[PDB]
């Protein structure tokens, strides 16, 4: 009679095998990275290959149904997620043409090639392509590295860019969807929720105010860099224009600390480095993980230590076999804790270790959710919760509580603003970079921009907001724009841009709800229990509900707000205003050294 | 009993029911070998739509979580009837 029993029977049967295969497929990758042998490749690659073929059989009949005759809104959400088509309807013939673009593109970008004119002298393997661009303070050396890393690497990527786009236009019509642009915007879709739904049209207005209101601070940061380096490098800097692309340090430009010694915010006071004393005290490497853990118990959860401290290694390769120790902490499955990291005694790595195992605390709470809804509310929440406390526990004031700081420490405010500045600039470094990339892609799929403008339009949007210009114009044979991050590596950035605004939101949500008073930039959550009880409210909610409900419970806002951001750096903003009371905060994008 | 009832490659012997017609009467067993059906259209031997096999394996492993380790259970039930109480628990002190 009722067709619901068919839906109920499918849901349980699919989950039981999938999570078993999810554990099995995962261990093949995790074991391979801990133990790299060719016999492990066979286990690793076959388990990936066999899982997908079985998955499709279950997913084909899974989406054979739809959101019909399901009065349960929660079950309807679970079904809605599994019913995504993707490549299920994609034909095999068009798939193959895509594989050629993908496999070649990644391999050819890693091998950077830079011509070394005049042959120099007898040369060894050294120096290396990565190293040469980072240490070069000479004008010719920096440009010589940069020109090769742009011109001679973009050439190989040009043939692969256009073929990938052509298929993007074609596959849309065979996948019952208009264009790829809706897919990325539909990631935050809420459907069939009265007085509570969220729409893709809303983000366009909200993101407009974020950049406009942050821009005055970024303009000061842009002016700050130029004014200080004007004294050291006046010849290679235009006071009435943009800045040469070679001065960013590297292709990415996310790291401004390479020339930190030439742009120290306060050189009058010597370097703040007081952790050397702790280095010779010979503390164990595993204590750092406990330091985060004992922080976590403060919010009144029990401890975790039995059966999840054996599957890991610290400080030692363990054999003549080599292990990659990139930071990759995933609970393999069914509560199996695992963390691979080269844990070393370092102030910077101290917060990193907090971040790494703090990822597990997220996973442990939501591990009870069924298979199809077991993850965080949005992409950027995960890394945010790890970072907010790691920065809080890495503050020198907290060092006093744990006794790490010197007993004779006198209250300093010069040190605080310097740390926040480097913390600020790294985050805001690439927001305008991804801003032009994310917005430019959307109108590409619309179809009002033809193929010819893939050179000028990419540069035009960048100059409007970012202000980066190549010193020498490059013709169409030369391929500068090809080095974008979504074709060169095809890694999603959506976990990064919207994360930062979520990070301020999570940072502000904890403090204001915990009766916190004083400075906004410093917040204390150790020795409190109210925050964690509210924390667990969505730390274990999961995706059984849209993220909108959790947003209203913790704070009470269903939209994204930027106003608190100005209060965060109130002491910092004063110093920036004081130093630039004479110069003009801004630049002319239209002026060029050529003309 | 994780240290003895768990196999590294897997313990697929242990099997538990997942689907049946209706609720069980207390103290009843369900060993009937029958494949569940929805609508009676699918027949035995061909299970492509709506037909599944309700007995799934626990698949115990030593690397699982505390709640995913096997925990043997022993249940005692006491019955008093019109019988002369043939089962009982009696300390006796030394005589003087
Ligand atoms: C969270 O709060 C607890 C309870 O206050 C802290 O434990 C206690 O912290 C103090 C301060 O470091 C430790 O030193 C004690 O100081 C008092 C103050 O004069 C002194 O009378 C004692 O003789 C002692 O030296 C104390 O040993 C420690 N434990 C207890 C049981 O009081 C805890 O440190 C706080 N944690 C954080 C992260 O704030
Ligand atoms: C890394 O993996 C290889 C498998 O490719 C391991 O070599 C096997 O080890 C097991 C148990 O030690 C033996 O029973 C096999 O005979 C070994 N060879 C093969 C081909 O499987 C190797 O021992 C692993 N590394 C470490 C440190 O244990
Ligand atoms: C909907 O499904 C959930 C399962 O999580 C259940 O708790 C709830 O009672 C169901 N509600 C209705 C109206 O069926
Ligand atoms: C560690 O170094 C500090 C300063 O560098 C000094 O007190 C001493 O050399 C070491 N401290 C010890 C051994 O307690
Ligand atoms: C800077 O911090 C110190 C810390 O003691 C204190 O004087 C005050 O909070 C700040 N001083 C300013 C902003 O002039
Ligand atoms: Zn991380």
């Amino acid at each position: 009679s009722t067709t619901e029993e068919q839906a109920k029977t499918f849901l349980e049967k699919f989950n039981h095998e999938a999570e078993d295969l999810s554990y099995q497929s995962s261990l093949a990758s995790w074991n391979y990275n801990t133990n790299i042998t060719d016999e492990n490749v066979q286990k690793m690659n076959e388990a990936r290959a066999k899982w997908s073929a079985f998955y499709e059989e279950q997913s084909r009949m899974a989406k054979t149904y739809s959101l019909e005759e399901i009065q349960n809104l929660t079950l309807k959400r679970q079904l809605k997620a599994l019913q995504q088509s993707g490549t299920s309807v994609l034909s095999a013939e068009k798939s193959k043409r895509l594989n050629t673009i993908l496999n070649t593109m990644s391999t050819i970008y890693s091998t950077g090639k830079v011509l070394d004119p005049n042959t120099q002298e007898c040369l060894a393997l050294e120096p290396g392509l990565d190293d040469i661009m980072e240490n070069s303070r000479d004008y010719n050396r920096r440009l010589w590295a940069w020109e090769g890393w742009r011109a001679e690497v973009g050439k190989q990527l040009r043939p692969l860019y256009e073929e990938y786009v052509v298929l993007e236009n074609e596959m849309a019509r065979a996948n019952n969807y208009e264009d790829y642009g809706d897919y990325w915007r539909g990631d935050y879709e809420v459907t069939e929720a009265g007085d509570y739904d969220y729409s893709r049209d809303q983000l366009m207005k909200d993101v407009e105010n974020t950049f406009a209101e942050i821009k005055p601070l970024y303009e000061q940061l842009h002016a700050y860099v130029r004014a200080k380096l004007m004294d050291t490098y006046p010849s290679y800097i235009s006071p009435t224009g943009c800045l040469p692309a070679h001065l960013l340090g590297d292709m990415w430009g996310r790291f401004w600390t390479n020339l930190y010694s030439l742009t120290v915010p306060f050189k009058h006071k010597p370097s703040i480095d007081v952790t050397e004393k702790m280095k010779n005290q010979s503390w164990d490497a595993e204590r750092i993980f406990k330091e985060a853990e004992k922080f976590f118990v403060s919010i009144s959860l029990p401890h975790m230590t039995q059966g999840f401290w054996d599957n890991s290694m610290l400080t030692e390769p363990g054999d003549g076999r080599k292990v990659v120790c990139h930071p990759t902490a995933w609970d393999l499955g069914k509560g199996d804790f695992r963390i691979k990291m080269c844990t070393k005694v370092t102030m910077d790595d101290f917060l990193t270790a907090h971040h790494e195992m703090g990822h597990i605390q997220y996973d442990m709470a939501y591990a009870a959710q069924p298979y199809l809804l077991r993850d965080g509310a949005n992409e950027g929440f995960h890394e945010a919760v790890g970072e907010i406390m790691s920065l809080s526990a890495a503050t020198p004031h907290y060092l006093k509580a744990l006794g790490l700081l010197e007993p004779d420490f006198y209250e300093d405010n010069e040190t605080e603003i310097n740390f926040l500045l480097k913390q600020a600039l790294t985050i805001v470094g690439t927001l305008p970079f991804t801003y032009m990339l994310e917005k430019w892609r959307w109108m590409v799929f619309k179809g009002e921009i033809p193929k010819e403008q893939w050179m000028e339009k990419w540069w035009e949007m960048k100059r409007e907001i970012v202000g980066v210009v190549e010193p020498l114009p490059h013709d169409e044979t030369y391929c500068d724009p090809a080095c974008l991050f979504h074709v060169a590596e095809d890694y999603s950035f959506i976990r990064y841009y919207t994360r930062t605004i979520y990070q301020f939101q999570f940072h502000e949500a904890l403090c204001k709800t915990a009766n916190h008073e004083g400075a906004l930039f410093k917040c204390d959550i150790s020795n409190s229990t109210e925050a964690g009880q509210r924390l667990l409210q969505m730390l274990s909610l999961g995706k059984s509900e849209p993220w909108t409900l959790a947003l209203e419970s913790i704070v009470g806002i269903k939209t994204m707000d930027v106003k608190p951001l100005l209060n965060y750096f109130e002491p910092l903003f004063t110093w920036l205003k004081e130093q630039n009371r004479n110069s003009f905060v801004g630049w002319s994008t239209e002026w060029t050294p050529y003309s | 009993s994780n240290k003895l009832d768990s196999k590294v490659s897997g313990n697929y012997n242990y099997l538990y029911r997942l689907f049946r017609k209706s609720n069980l009467k207390p103290f009843e067993r369900d060993i009937s070998t029958e494949i569940y059906q929805a609508g009676n259209k699918p027949c035995n031997g061909v299970a492509g739509f709506n037909c599944y096999f309700p007995l799934r394996s626990y698949s115990f492993r030593p690397t699982y979580g505390v709640g995913h380790q096997p925990y043997r259970v022993v249940v005692l039930s006491f019955e008093l009837l019109h019988a002369p109480a043939t089962v009982c628990g009696k300390k006796s002190t030394n005589l003087v």
